């Protein structure tokens, strides 16, 4: 299963 | 009891909250007032705080608020916003005025995500999460009917949650809803089609000012529905659909042209066609030909992220049954709601 760790939305 | 609270002004309104919540700042707004971020000194994490002002002032407000309490309490799924705490500063049924709902804190709603640069990885994951949360609701008989970008929140880690539990102007409401017809679970799949489509094209697919303008913008795009649909409308409404100009609409090639997707890598035109495909399974006017939640999750564009622990979770145990179909006097609602606030506070 592909990793979801690096998924980022520039919201901070 | 009053020793446990302190008050702070948030714009116009006063938030009187337990002392554990520190540093309130406004994070958004809507119908039911303003919503703040806070630091929970007990849990030692940031949380969100929503103030309901007189949730019991009239039947509509009370019915809605009571349902939300009960449902948020008993539902526990990562893609549905979770209740952390609920309290009231007033110290007795008579003085009872306000309800504060404490939630997990997210960074933004979906409106911001749309005005933003994306890729298939993140888009597929966001859509995958929406589907999970919906499926979960459906598994308990909750059918939303009112999914919109403003009531869906995201975190910078690209995780997503649905802020509310739908019905017991409207760009995202399914055709079968604007036309007072029957609906099943996949009525929510329309909403997801609109939102997906909206992420891609950057702007609202169907921006009507009222029920009339809304429907016309839908047939203009997908075309006038088949004869097998126009006579599924009750006599009164079946009069309108066979009374306005008939269009052919556009293919999903013209509505979502190749140029709208990255077409470099061989696998990026793959995803592009996969995405276009799902949209055409979702934005099907006739709610019978329309793909379902379980089906979408299986679709190749989406299923890369599949995990049974989240896509196939045990349904919520909703312990109120009569829930969302009971009627009481304003005085009885005040009691119900108060009772429910007192019982649910940690
Ligand atoms: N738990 C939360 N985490 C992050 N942002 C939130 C949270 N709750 C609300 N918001 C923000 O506040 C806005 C208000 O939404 P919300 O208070 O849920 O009501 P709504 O979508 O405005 N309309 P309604 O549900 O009828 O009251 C949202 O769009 C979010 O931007």
């Amino acid at each position: 299963r592909p990793s979801r760790d690096h998924l980022y939305l520039p919201l901070e | 009891r009053d020793n446990n609270f302190y008050s702070v002004e948030i714009g116009d309104s006063t938030f009187t909250v337990l002392k554990r919540y520190q540093n309130l700042k406004p994070i958004g707004s809507g119908a039911q007032g303003i919503v703040c971020a806070a630091y929970d000194a007990i849990l030692e994490r940031n949380v969100a705080i929503k103030k309901l002002s007189r949730p019991f002032q009239n039947q509509t407000h009370a019915k809605r608020a009571y349902r939300e309490l009960v449902l948020m309490k008993c539902v526990n799924h990562k893609n549905i916003i979770g209740l952390l705490n609920v309290f009231t500063p007033q110290k007795s049924l008579e003085e009872f005025q306000d309800v504060y709902i404490v939630m997990e804190l997210m960074d933004a709603n979906l409106c911001q995500v749309i005005q933003m640069e994306l890729d298939h990885e993140r888009m597929s994951y966001l859509l995958y999460q929406m589907l999970c949360g919906i499926k979960h609701l459906h598994s308990a008989g909750i059918i939303h009917r009112d999914l919109k970008p403003s009531n869906i929140v995201v975190k910078s880690d690209c995780t997503l949650k649905i802020l509310d539990f739908g019905l017991a102007t409207r760009y995202y409401r399914a055709p079968e809803v604007i036309l007072g017809m029957g609906y099943k679970e996949n009525v929510d799949i329309w909403s997801v089609g609109c939102i997906m489509g909206e992420m891609i094209k950057g702007g609202v697919l169907f921006p009507g000012t009222d029920h009339i303008d809304q429907w016309n913008k839908v047939i203009e795009q997908l075309g006038t529905p088949c004869p097998e649909f126009m006579k599924k409308l009750q006599p009164t409404v079946r009069t309108y659909v066979e009374n306005r100009p008939k269009y052919a609409g556009y293919s999903f090639e013209k509505l979502f042209p190749d140029v709208l997707f990255p077409a470099d890598s061989e696998h990026n035109k793959l995803k592009a066609s996969q995405a276009r495909d799902l949209l055409s399974k979702m934005l099907v006017i006739d709610a019978s030909k329309r793909i379902s939640v379980d089906e979408a999750l299986q679709h190749p564009y989406i299923n890369v992220w599949y995990d049974p622990s989240e896509a196939e979770a045990p349904p919520p145990k909703i312990p109120d049954k009569q829930l969302d179909e009971r009627e009481h006097t304003i005085e009885e609602w005040k009691e119900l709601i108060y009772k429910e606030v007192m019982d649910l506070e940690e």
